[PDB]
């Protein structure tokens, strides 16, 4: 669900 | 002569120092003087710790915003798993306070530090652009441990407002020197995924940084491609030592992990080398990490010698970072002279790809014309093609002085039929190279299966300069 990860 | 640091973790910083050669070389710089004082790195994350023990007393507020609740405060939101770790980690590797009896000590440990707190929310791409180009007559050095998915299905870059703050740092940044990018090559080594899928890495604005493991070997989690230049070690196996920071809650750790590791160590050592020349260029800045890093004892299968002389890896870039090296080069370096970029549309039409395709090209780059490249630095074939399982793709250029890099492998994951919509693979490869001559590109299937598809453009995109070269 995330765009962008760490 | 030269004090070492008296830090109680000191000892455990195997990376920084050591008789053995298994090391960054960050104590010969310490000797001839540079630990960063002047020069300013922020770490765009999940904010940082800014009344940490270890990292107070080089903190700067100027270096610093928080872009998920707009206000200027960067503090981590804290939470009972400590979710919010991140940036304060990354951090300490940079700028950790020295001889102080806390932790251990930053690469750059006299630097100033700052935080962006803005992946604790929804990353969209105005979020991205404000990050990048924040204060950016103040901030040197910018580095980023995160990208998009490393689930070896997607590809995926920076949108029109983040690719805008990229030309305009390198640009009009550091007062018309150019921001200096620093980016983690990727987590994404056990779903067999490519750092060429990913346009932050394969930016030619940033410098890629991978990993190697304490006993010298490729890790789990590594991705391999044609547009990383260089490495730093960080973990490994269970066996293998990790890396020690600063951890949140005024903590101290041992067991910092993976490719978010290595990039701040990297923006360490180009601060050291910034503080030792203060003119040098962003492009300036990549030439000194290809002529100083060391391939030496590093273990993969795929070492390459290109057409200067230069050992080069696709698991590697030039090998591992030498903060004595580069400390040295930079002191009478000379400026590069300004980027030249040599476009060369390829095809006449169409071409199907069927089992293999071999497209070959003679070009003079420029010859006659002002943008003339003798001496090439990025080189990018950018690619539109259809394809039905893009996974099942394998995608190779030689340049003419016969180097061979990978632009894209296999990606059993990839199942997409969308494939590359003017896609800029890029190589590091054929740095310093006369890029004149003949050029090849393959395009082959992989699988048993039978696939189909076409390549409808092929643009060959040479940078560069005509003058100033070395002896390979
Ligand atoms: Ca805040
Ligand atoms: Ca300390
Ligand atoms: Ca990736
Ligand atoms: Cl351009
Ligand atoms: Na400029
Ligand atoms: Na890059
Ligand atoms: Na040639």
């Amino acid at each position: 669900a995330r765009r962008r990860k760490k | 002569v030269y004090q070492e640091p008296t830090d109680p973790k000191f000892p455990q910083q195997w990376y920084l120092s050591g008789v053995t050669q298994r090391d960054l070389n960050v104590k010969a710089a310490w000797a001839q003087g540079y630990t960063g004082h002047g020069i300013v790195v922020s770490i765009l994350d999940d904010g940082i710790e800014k009344n940490h023990p270890d990292l107070a007393g080089n903190y700067d507020p100027g270096a610093s915003f928080d872009v998920n609740d707009q206000d200027p405060d960067p503090q981590p939101r804290y939470t009972q798993m400590n979710d919010n770790r991140h940036g304060t980690r990354c951090a300490g590797e940079v700028a950790a306070v020295a001889n102080n009896g806390v932790c251990g000590v930053g690469v750059a440990y006299n630097a100033r530090i700052g935080g962006v707190r803005m992946l604790d929310g929804e990353v969209t791409d105005a979020v991205e652009a404000r990050s990048l180009g924040l204060n950016p007559n103040h901030i040197h050095i910018y580095s980023a441990s995160w990208g998009p998915e490393d689930d070896g299905k997607t590809v995926d870059g920076p949108a029109r407002l983040a690719e805008e703050a990229f030309f305009r740092g390198v640009s009009q940044g550091r007062g018309g020197l150019g921001s200096i990018f620093v980016w983690a090559s990727g987590n994404g080594g056990r779903e067999h995924d490519s750092c060429n899928c990913d346009g932050y890495t394969n930016s030619i604005y940033t410098l890629s940084i991978s990993s190697a493991t304490q006993f010298g070997n490729v890790p789990w989690y590594s991705e391999a491609c044609s547009s990383t230049l260089a490495t730093t070690y960080s973990s490994g196996n269970q066996n293998e030592k990790q890396i020690v920071t600063t951890d949140l809650r005024q903590k101290c750790t041992e067991s910092h992990t993976g490719t978010s590791a290595s990039a701040p160590l990297a923006a360490g050592i180009i601060a050291l080398t910034l503080e030792a020349n203060k003119n040098l260029t962003w492009r300036d800045m990549q030439h000194l990490v290809v002529q100083t890093s060391k391939p030496a004892h590093l273990n993969a299968n795929d070492w390459a010698t290109n057409g200067v002389g230069r050992k080069v890896s696709h698991s590697y870039g030039y090998g591992l970072l030498d903060a004595g090296a580069m400390v040295a080069l930079a002191q009478n370096w000379t400026t590069v002279a300004p980027q030249r970029k040599c476009i060369i549309d390829i095809l006449t039409e169409p071409k199907d790809i069927g089992k293999r395709l071999e497209v070959r090209k003679t070009v003079t780059a420029c010859l006659g014309e002002p943008n003339h490249i003798t001496r090439l630095e990025h080189a990018q074939a950018r690619l539109t093609l259809s394809y039905n399982r893009r996974g099942d793709l394998a995608i190779h250029l030689v340049s003419p002085m016969g180097t061979r890099s990978t632009l894209l492998a296999a990606r059993p994951h990839d199942y997409s039929a969308d494939g590359f919509n003017d896609w800029a693979f890029m190589t590091t490869h054929s740095w310093d190279e006369d890029p004149s001559g003949e050029w090849v590109l393959e395009i082959e299937n992989t699988s048993e299966a039978n696939n189909y598809g076409t390549l409808t453009k092929f643009t060959l995109v040479l940078y560069g300069t005509a003058s100033g070269s070395l002896v390979p």
